RNA sequence: AAAUUGUUGAAAGGGAAGGGCAUUUGAUCAGACAUGGUGUUUUGUAUU
RNA sequence: AUACUGCCAGCUGGGACUGAGGACUGCGACGUAAGUCAAGGAUGCUGGCAUAAUGGUUAUAUGCCGCCCGUCUUGAAACAC
RNA sequence: CCUGAAAAUGGAUGGCGCUCAAGCGUGUUACCUAUACUCUACCGUCAGGGUUGAUAUGAUGCCCUGACGAGUAGGCAGGCGUGGAGGUCAGUGACGAAGCCUAGACCGUAAGGUCGGGUCGAACGGCCUCUAGUGCAGAUCUUGGUGGUAGUAGCAAAUAUU
RNA sequence: UUGGCGGAAAGGCCUUGGGUGCUUGCUGGCGAAUUGCAAUGUCAUUUUGCGUGGGGAUAAAUCAUUUGUAUACGACUUAGA
């Protein structure tokens, strides 16, 4: 969502053109964000290995508002409200390796193939 | 047959190499062009002047940035011919042009290697003898190609690098013949002869 | 010694087609070296495999063949008409196919 | 097992999807004929989709058949059971998708006991 | 129930197939190769490799052999529609061939149950073996070159043209 | 439920996308070798 | 004798696609008779895996093709609705 | 062949290009391929027929043969689907009905049907018939909901705030 | 390594030297099989690893501040341990 908004050099650390600092999103955030710390707390977390494993924003119910255009005519004037969510999770290294065997199915010509090069090694 | 073909362009028609070029790397061949600049086009040099300065007149009339792109170099007008005789808009006429390759004189990885002809685009064997004929070089510079003294003196050097070599060859040559022919008439050499060898 | 092949190098060129319509199901090869129908004749019946390499190993091996026969001649320029088991991919044109020697009469 | 019958590969498999049922959601893959005057799908121009048609019609010798050879009859106990019992090699129960699951295991012990093959004999179970 | 009985009744008896007039005749091999012409085998273990015909077995096959001493083929059933028939000819004289045959060549096929999840030769056949590539190479020293010429495995080479090539 | 959205994730991307014929590659899946066969060296031979 | 033309119920060879179909049958061919056949539609032998291998579905990629549907209209992709 | 022979965006033997041609006139002759022709399989339609031997096939059953297959407006036929009703399945179901989701499967040329897996909690279906307020992609269709535009136009009159 | 040549895209071409292999130039000896009658029957690129270790000299840019030779915002031109 930066259709016509404006450039800075602040976005070049991000390698764009278009940033900018929304202030009410940020203290939304950061509540939620203190808030999880909190929960991550009571339930025993680290909360210095602590990362934002997931966050999602989605829509909630607009608030309807009305506004007054020329020749008498009303229009829309409606909030976009959030639905927050997120969870922070204990940072872990890998989390599994060792893939399955995949059984392999030889032919009888490919089975004489490789007695053979295992007789001709030495 | 090889995995690269090298051909020279000297003394070859610009329009019959580049079909025979161009067939080749749709079946899958890898060619390489060398002497570009004496490529050669059947016509007066005033003709195909001419011609390309109606080349030259075809541009868009907004934006002649986006218009036809009008390359001055041998190498380019031997491109253009074979682009326009290759389906170059799918991925089958990029790959059959990434195969392609085509220079301006012979750089080293190829001066130092063969170089073929195709008898079907030579002048010498598609002309009759009498007609008039351009040459690409005098052509590209008359139309605003600005290396053409650089490329001959370059191709001057090649040639006297390659007379040696030629001359170093042919000594060698000559004593192995030499050679063979003190070792010969032996019992070998018969019986490989009266065999058909 | 260096030598080992005993197939004849061919191109799979593209598919049997009019000016704008192509059929895949018969497919056009150049075999080498073969520049009259004479010796296409000779080629006439005989096996042809397009081998190419896949990164996934699927029976042990990571190298897939599909398998076809020259079966007519095509034109006068020693090029036949191909029919494999699996139409050819179409993204194999001018790609390096062997026809093999068999079933051979000579 | 048997002989190799008709209608091995290839007569028309791919569904016959409805026209620019992929350009709008209102419209939906189920087949409509094109009924429009300049429609290029009834007209039948090149290089667009295939109408169904009588010419597809599968052989009447394997019409019906399954992947097995089997006929499938739909089944809600032992009773439809019973009338399979006698055409084991042609017909295939399938037990309805509305039938409990003690039901269900029950129609599965009767048709393992005759012979009946099942072409859903491991819904609502473990492995 | 749905129904009683059904009306029409399918058959369940398969229909028995009528009788065939497709009888079997004994195959006209080729008159290129003649017992004792060196064939090259084009596929297999040994494909590409020169070997010598002895017989025309009764499965449609040519028993062939190296000989084993000469280039490590053994007695072995080839198909002619994948050997390739040479000028070279040995004579087969003073060897016995007609005991070889299907009998000799019975498989014992593999069981299923037994599978290589991880990874010989009768002495009779050996003995056999030995004993055709003993007369074989009494018969091939004559010829100079011949048996270098057997050893020597078959390859095409830039350039080669089998149409235009003279086997 | 759909339109329309945010996120497990998968693939595609030189001035559209979608589609038909045909293969290839990756992903995924049904069908099929206890089927009504050897009368006794393996057995869990009234169960075969 | 031989450019040629015509005929052969003349003789050989190399390829390709197809294999539809049944409880007695028909029309025929073959040594002075047993019966066999290429005669009213494919059989014989031998191999590889007892599986995603063949395939179905699906997403790309590739070759060729493919204008946005409904309507009025002689004519619509339409710079017609 | 040339002169006659001049129009406006850059430009079209389809393009590249072609000069004893890849041009023009005329002749051999090979070769390419249409949903056309020939043959084969399959589907449907039509037509002509066979069939009363068992106490097995509503003879609307089974079988044989041949020809045919474009289609707007339109006609007819055979079928799919929906809401209700009379029979029957002594049909399915709280051990899970209806419904909904599902680049999972099977069947039918198709309308669609059946099943696998999730959610769900109270009714519902097949067959023979009866019945209709019975099938949507459009009507600047109705009602409701939701987009791109788009975090965009803009929130700049009335002197002015610290 | 000694001696060179090659800047067109040189990235390759030569050369006196020492150690080893192989040699089918000629003659030998032993082995091959059963991949079962064919199955491509698998052989020579760009990178990555809590790697296998031998050499290795241990930096910038951006934001923030500043400048105005610049400037709608970006960007540009400078300064700043």
């Amino acid at each position: 969502f930066n259709s016509s908004i404006g450039r800075t050099a602040q976005g070049k650390e991000f390698g764009v053109t278009k940033a900018r600092w929304p202030a009410k999103s940020v203290k939304f955030v950061q509540g939620l964000l203190q808030n999880a710390a909190a929960n991550a707390e009571a339930k025993g977390l680290d909360a210095t290995k602590l990362y934002v494993s997931h966050i999602q924003v989605n829509q909630a119910p607009k608030q309807r508002r009305r506004t007054y255009r020329a020749h008498g005519r009303i229009n829309k004037y409606e909030s976009s409200p959030s639905h927050i969510e997120l969870v922070v999770t204990e940072k872990e290294e890998a989390v599994a390796k060792a893939a399955e065997k995949k059984v392999v199915r030889l032919t009888s010509r490919q089975r004489g193939r490789i007695a053979a090069q295992k007789r001709i090694a030495a | 047959v090889e995995p690269v073909v090298v051909i020279d362009g000297k003394g070859h028609l610009v329009g019959r190499l580049a079909s025979v070029v161009a067939k080749q790397l749709l079946n899958g061949q890898k060619i390489v062009v060398v002497r570009a600049e004496e490529l050669n086009i059947s016509g007066e040099f005033f003709r195909n002047k001419l011609k390309y300065h109606d080349f030259l007149r075809k541009a868009t009339a907004f934006n002649k940035t986006r218009g036809p792109f009008h390359f001055r170099a041998p190498s380019r007008i031997f491109y253009k011919a074979l682009r326009g005789m290759v389906s170059h808009k799918t991925a089958r006429g990029k790959a059959a042009l990434e195969r392609l390759k085509v220079f301006e004189g012979i750089p080293p990885p190829y001066d130092k290697k063969k170089r073929v002809v195709v008898p079907q685009a030579l002048r010498v064997l598609r002309l009759k003898p009498g007609r008039k004929y351009t040459t690409l070089g005098k052509l590209s510079t008359s139309v605003g190609w600005k290396y053409e003294d650089v490329v001959a003196k370059l191709e001057a050097k090649r040639k006297v690098s390659s007379a040696e070599y030629y001359a170093k060859k042919r000594a060698f040559t000559k004593k192995v013949a030499s050679a063979n022919a003190t070792a010969a008439e032996s019992d070998v050499a018969k019986q490989l002869a009266a065999l058909g060898y | 010694a260096e030598s080992h092949r005993l197939y004849v190098k061919g191109k799979h060129l593209s598919y049997q087609r009019s000016k704008r319509v192509n059929n895949p199901n018969v497919s056009l090869i150049k075999i080498e070296g073969v520049a009259t129908p004479q010796d296409a004749q000779f080629y006439l019946g005989k096996r042809i495999a397009y081998v190419y390499r896949a990164s996934k190993e699927v029976r042990g091996s990571k190298i897939r063949v599909m398998w076809g026969k020259v079966t007519r001649t095509h034109g006068n320029s020693g090029v036949v008409r191909a029919t494999f088991r699996n139409n050819l991919p179409a993204k194999t044109f001018g790609a390096s196919v062997r026809i093999f020697l068999y079933p051979s009469n000579i | 097992a048997s002989l190799p019958h008709p209608k091995i590969v290839k007569k028309h498999t791919k569904k016959f999807k409805r026209h620019h049922s992929d350009r709008y959601h209102r419209v939906a893959e189920n087949w409509r004929k094109q009924k429009g005057i300049d429609s290029v799908v009834r007209r039948r121009f090149r290089g667009n989709i295939s109408q169904p048609k009588i010419g597809y019609g599968s052989n009447k010798k394997t019409k019906f058949l399954s992947p097995s050879g089997h006929k499938t009859f739909l089944v809600a106990n032992v009773k439809d059971l019973e009338t399979l019992t006698m055409h084991t090699k042609t017909y295939a129960a399938e037990i309805a998708h509305n039938i409990s699951a003690k039901n269900r295991v029950v129609i599965l012990a009767r048709a393992k006991a005759l012979g009946i093959k099942v072409t859903n004999p491991k819904g609502r179970l473990a492995l | 129930t749905a129904q009683q009985a059904p009306k029409w009744y399918p058959s369940e008896d398969v229909a028995a197939p009528k009788k065939t007039r497709k009888a079997v005749r004994p195959q006209k091999l080729r008159a290129s190769l003649v017992p004792g012409t060196v064939l090259i085998l084009l596929a297999g273990r040994f494909r590409g490799k020169r070997v010598v015909y002895l017989k025309h077995l009764e499965d449609n096959t040519l028993l062939v052999t190296g000989p084993f001493k000469v280039n490590g083929v053994p007695l072995r059933r080839v198909n002619a529609r994948y050997v390739i028939a040479t000028s070279t000819k040995v004579s087969v004289e003073g060897v016995n061939v007609e005991k070889f045959n299907v009998e000799y060549f019975a498989k014992e096929k593999l069981t299923k149950k037994e599978k290589k999840e991880a990874n010989e030769i009768k002495t009779e056949r050996v003995e056999d073996q030995k004993v055709v590539d003993k007369a074989l190479l009494a018969e091939i020293k004559k010829t100079p070159l011949l048996k270098q010429y057997l050893s020597a495995s078959f390859s095409l080479k830039n350039g080669d043209k089998p149409h235009l090539l003279k086997f």
